[PDB]
């Protein structure tokens, strides 16, 4: 399982 | 056909009988408004899981449908899951300062959050003043403060002083509170302790590339790394401004730099399942750091107004009962100086 958060 | 809960604050407990396809957002909704919370971004519902995991309900699900540990009622801790930047600047109504007094202080006490004596001593004289008002050398008699746990299990044993020389401390700094509102003491309190390295951290064990144990630390204003054998100074920080994005995928948890010229930072997590957790309170606190440097909505200065009335309301409120007991102090100055 994957995930991203975009902080910038 | 009524599931039964019950909710338990930092000094509160609540039951409700639910519907089998409640929301925990439901439920968080009654909880909030039945204590009169408005402040709700910082706070969540804590559960044991079938497997004694302590978990997040996550409101947007049905309460049954979350693997709660089966027993009537189900049992839910309502505490803060985040922090504000500064107590004085974000904690608008006494609720919301009252229930995170209690909830550091816990930690304070049982040793999760670290604390110096001296400090340990000072934060103990605010919280005695919230809970007996202004010293009184008539009330307070010695030993007044025997049956009391003020200051943290690893102050009281690593120095020699006895529970006596501790609480004969504590009472200095409590008669210089004199005069001190009970819920200004709560603040300083917070004003004490949001300072501490340790408030406001959540940490994970994690490893490096090598395989180093190490901390993960995440808080208001972003992720730090510490050694094993140090949780109060981070090794490197990571403040929002310095990362580009954070990912995990499965054990395998990614820090990006903004510098795209710069190698990223990668970490290892024992299961998925801490990866989750880490990334949730990430989004959590980023969202609540870029609110909080955003003008107050609309909402927020109506709560800041309607906090400014009701406190009023009770300052007028102590000084009406404060002035019929002048009445009732001196009535007996009255009768006593007839008799003599």
């Amino acid at each position: 399982q994957k995930k991203k958060l975009v902080i910038n | 056909k009524t599931i039964s809960v019950r909710v338990t604050t930092m000094d509160a407990e609540l039951e409700f009988a639910i519907q089998p396809n409640t929301t925990g957002k439901q439920l968080f909704d009654q909880v909030v408004k039945t204590i009169g919370l408005r402040e709700v971004w910082f706070f969540g519902l804590q559960y044991q899981d079938t497997k004694g995991f302590s978990t997040w309900l996550k409101l947007n699900k049905k309460v049954t449908a979350q693997d709660v540990r089966k027993e009537s009622p189900l049992l839910f801790k309502f505490r803060a899951k985040f922090y504000p930047e500064d107590v004085s600047e974000e904690l608008i109504q006494d609720i919301t300062q009252r229930l995170f007094f209690l909830q550091v202080k816990e930690g304070i006490l049982n040793d999760d959050i670290y604390c110096p004596p001296e400090t340990a001593v000072l934060l103990a004289s605010y919280a005695v003043q919230s809970k007996y008002g202004d010293f009184n050398k008539e009330v307070h008699k010695s030993g007044y403060l025997a049956g009391d746990k003020l200051l943290p299990q690893r102050v009281l044993e690593q120095h020699k002083l006895n529970k006596d020389q501790w609480e004969e401390r504590i009472q200095v700094w409590h008669e210089e509170h004199r005069g001190m509102l009970r819920e200004d003491a709560v603040l300083e309190y917070l004003k004490i302790a949001q300072d501490l390295e340790m408030y406001g951290v959540n940490y994970f064990s994690i490893k490096n590339k090598k395989g180093s144990e190490l901390w993960l630390g995440v808080d208001a204003l972003g992720l730090n790394i510490y050694e094993q054998n140090d949780r109060l100074t981070p090794k490197i920080g990571f403040p929002w401004s310095e990362i580009r994005n954070i990912s995990f995928n499965d054990k395998k948890f990614v820090i990006k730099p903004i510098d795209k010229k710069a190698p990223d930072f990668v970490f290892y997590a024992p299961r998925l399942r801490i990866n989750k957790r880490i990334l949730a309170l990430c989004m959590g606190n980023h969202e609540l750091y870029m609110r909080r440097r955003k003008p107050d909505t609309i909402e927020v200065q109506q709560m800041k107004a309607q906090a400014r009335e009701e406190k009023h309301q009770k300052q007028m409120e102590r000084a009406m009962l404060e002035n019929e007991k002048k009445k009732r102090e001196m009535a007996e100055k009255e009768k006593e100086k007839i008799e003599r």
